[PDB]
RNA sequence: GGGAUAAGUGCUGAAAGCAUCUAAGCAUGAAGCCCCCCUCAAGAUGAGAUUUCCCAACUUCGGUUAUAAGAUCCCUCAAAG
RNA sequence: UUGGCACCUCGAUGUCGGCUCAUCGCAUCCUGGGGCUGUAGUCGGUCCCAAGGGUUGGGCUGUUCGCCCAUUAAAGCGGUACGCGAGCUGGGUUCAGAACGUCGUGAGACAGUUCGGUCCCUAUCCGUCGUGGGCGUAGGAAAUUUGAGAGGAGCUGUCCUU
């Protein structure tokens, strides 16, 4: 007999958690928050409705790597023009534009379909501590 | 850091102190009002907002761009200025140098100034290869059935498609040229026209924008 | 400079060292520098 | 590690004062700041400072060493200093100071202006032989080599700058 | 011209009492990298910013309406096609 | 590269060279930066980093190659269906004519030669170059704009002075 709950629009409630980079390893922060937009951590949880929350990290200037990412982590882009290759190491991404080094890193372990798009839109990342959202209410996060 | 805006009248020469032979375009700058100051704080970055050439009073059933409209007619009376018929922005300049509502002489630049002047290039339409992209020709003679084509657009198999930026046919001219480095010859302010050594883009009538030269 | 595969004393006055995860020579003699590649 | 072992003697002049891993060392002639492996400890003597490691790991022993060498030289700097002495070979190669600023005139078709910096000074004798005086031994060294470095010595005649003490490999140019 | 680098060149420096450009630390170093220069660019759906203009009646009181600012049709044209 | 194999294609995947248009790799020809030298200087030799840009007209030959004349800073090496024939050519090569040498009794034949000898196609889709309309961008409009991105450019001689 059919009972298994499905989640919709109706019922869905998301709510808004603040999340904090600093001292936090890029990959582990960011597999935590990408479940957490998906919202993989509901009872709930219907496959084809967003049932995930917002989240907003800061301090994403010191989110941290092992190894030498800092200098060997390279990536790569291409503007569909011949020879348009264009690079810049994980170390300089954090320096200049930290705030896309993390949404890229989330937005990589989200499916690549309409609804994974559409969930990876609830992300916000700011680089210092400061996030304009408090209108949200948005509560602390402790990771794992 | 200076900047003016004018229209192109035309080219003729002027005989310089050795008697060489100086081409020049005539630039009329007259009209030239301070009409809006924009700052870091209230717009992000600093400029002032340039209006040339005074048109015509808003009427009731204007019909052309000859009459400014009632949000022109506003953003002028703001700064106090007849309503303009081109409107630039100059970020080079000091804009603690300006106030709104001043006007721009052709006497802010004098003999001498080494400056950009930029426009828009005369228009040409739809233009092959040869002409639009400086192609070459295939033979005329021997045979050939390939005079003004614009030759092959890619290889094969590899890559099955062609490139972008592969050079064809298309609308030629039009567009937003920068020449560096000119000199202004002259500055007559009875009949408020500037003198720039060269040539400068687009047709007579055009609008050039004259600017202090940013390499030096 | 040498540069190859195989890099070793010359003579003994040659000192076998390691800068930037690369094996070196380095003598007083500056025909015996050694870079391994 | 037995430089690391090695204790440190300060001199009556001369304080050192711990700010965790930051040290700062007074003497009679400058004082010279800066911070040290934050795994080290440091036994303060009245009279002379020792540095202890936590373990014989290799990242142990090896920062050891090169904690107990870097303080012993702030201490060896404040209290003697450090110099360093070039010498110009070739004729017309002369050095001189432009207030305190070293002009030098190698060879060159321009003279060569080297800025002084803090805690430095330039002397030119005779006007060939120059030399760096300051309270960091790295500051000296880096400046010498700069000197150094404007026009370091050729071999065929041994022209250019060199450090006074400095052997140069000599070759023979002209053979038939 | 600026910033960071390559091969290099060094300073200080231990592991390893010496030595050592390297481990920590600090410099320097290419027409190359990122800028600086020129053009396009907010369908940048993340759709941004500034200045100015318009602003009422009627309603089953959800909403509608033709009008406003404005822009077109049609017409005379060219620097545009 | 010369091959080996015979796996796609024989209800057809056009084949050498040239022309037009390029694009990529770096194992770099020049220009830039270096180490060693049996590097005096001017020159060189050899190796390392480096792909930004640049990297010529002619004589002969179908030629590619190659040799030669004259230059140049330099006259790079390769991949892209030995790039590119629904873009061009058609000299060679691979039809039917004819001929020479040669082989064959002969009909004929020859990576031997010679002279002659039909190159079709109105672009549907992606792709590419231009140029418009719709809606969106939570009121409707006119102007001025930031710059996330993207593209362009990027080469070098000689002489004078020191
Ligand atoms: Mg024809
Ligand atoms: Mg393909
Ligand atoms: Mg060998
Ligand atoms: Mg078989
Ligand atoms: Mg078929
Ligand atoms: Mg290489
Ligand atoms: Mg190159
Ligand atoms: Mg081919
Ligand atoms: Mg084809
Ligand atoms: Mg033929
Ligand atoms: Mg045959
Ligand atoms: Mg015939
Ligand atoms: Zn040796």
């Amino acid at each position: 007999m059919r009972q298994t709950f499905m989640a919709n629009e109706s019922n869905i409630e998301r709510k808004w958690y603040v999340i904090d980079a600093e001292g936090q390893t890029l990959g582990r922060l960011s597999s935590e928050v990408a479940s957490i937009l998906r919202g993989k951590n509901k009872v709930t949880y219907t496959p084809h409705v967003d049932t995930g929350d917002y989240v907003i990290v800061i301090n994403a200037s010191k989110i941290e790597f092992t190894g030498n990412k800092e200098t060997d982590k390279v990536y790569y882009r291409h503007s569909n023009h011949p020879g348009g290759i264009k690079s810049i190491t994980a170390g300089e991404l954090r320096r200049t534009n930290p705030e896309r080094l993390i949404e890229n890193s989330i937005k990589g372990m989200l499916p690549s379909t309409r609804l994974g798009e559409k969930q990876g839109k609830k992300l916000f990342v700011y680089g210092g501590a400061e996030h304009p959202h408090a209108a949200q209410q948005p509560e602390n996060y402790e990771l794992r | 850091t200076k900047g003016i805006l004018g229209r192109k009248i035309g080219m003729t020469q002027v005989f310089g102190e050795n008697g060489e032979l100086i081409p020049v375009t005539v630039v009329e700058a007259k009209e030239n009002v301070v009409l809006q100051k924009k700052t870091v704080e209230v717009d992000g970055y600093n400029a002032i907002q340039v209006g040339f050439e005074d048109k015509k009073a808003y009427k009731k059933d204007a019909k052309s761009n000859k009459y400014a409209n009632k949000p022109a007619e506003g953003h002028a009376k703001k700064a106090d200025a007849a309503p303009k018929r081109f409107i630039r922005e100059f970020r080079n300049v000091d804009v603690d140098a300006y106030e709104v509502g001043q006007e721009v002489s052709v006497d802010t630049f004098v003999a001498g100034d080494v400056i950009d002047v930029t426009g828009v290039s005369k228009g040409k339409g739809f233009q092959g290869a040869i002409k639009r992209h400086g192609q070459s020709r295939g033979p005329m003679s021997h045979g050939s059935h390939f005079h003004r084509a614009p030759g092959s657009v890619g290889m094969a198999s590899d890559a099955s498609r062609v490139f972008k930026g592969q050079k064809m046919p298309g609308r030629m001219g039009g567009n937003t040229v920068t020449v560096q480095n000119l000199e202004v010859v002259q500055v007559d302010t009875e009949n408020k026209v500037i003198l720039v050594k060269g040539n400068v883009p687009g047709p007579k009538k055009g609008l050039v924008e004259i600017r202090t030269s940013i390499k030096k | 400079m040498k540069v190859r595969p195989s890099v070793k004393p010359i003579c003994e006055k040659c000192k076998v060292i390691k800068r930037k995860g690369k094996v070196m020579v380095i003598c007083e003699n500056p025909k015996h520098k050694q870079r391994q590649g | 590690s037995r430089v690391g072992k090695k204790i440190i003697d300060i001199p009556s002049d001369v304080t050192v004062t711990f700010d965790g891993n930051h040290v700062t060392v007074k003497g009679p002639k400058g004082e010279l700041s800066r911070t040290l492996n934050e795994r080290m400890t440091f036994k303060q003597e009245e009279n002379t400072i020792e540095v202890v490691r936590p373990s014989d790991s290799k990242e142990d022993r090896t920062n050891h060493g090169t904690t107990r060498a870097l303080l012993n030289n702030m201490v060896q700097g404040v209290s003697q200093g450090y110099v360093k002495v070039l010498e110009l070979v070739g004729v017309g190669y002369r050095a001189q100071m432009q207030g305190k600023d070293l002009i030098l005139n190698v060879g060159y078709s321009h003279p060569v202006e080297i800025k002084a910096e803090e805690n430095i000074t330039f002397s030119v004798e005779k006007n060939t032989v120059v030399k760096v005086e300051g309270i960091s031994k790295e500051q000296v060294g880096a400046l010498a080599s700069n000197i150094r470095s404007v026009r370091p010595p050729e071999p065929y005649k041994g022209k250019g700058i060199r450090y006074q003490g400095e052997y140069v490999r000599r070759k023979e140019g002209k053979t038939g």
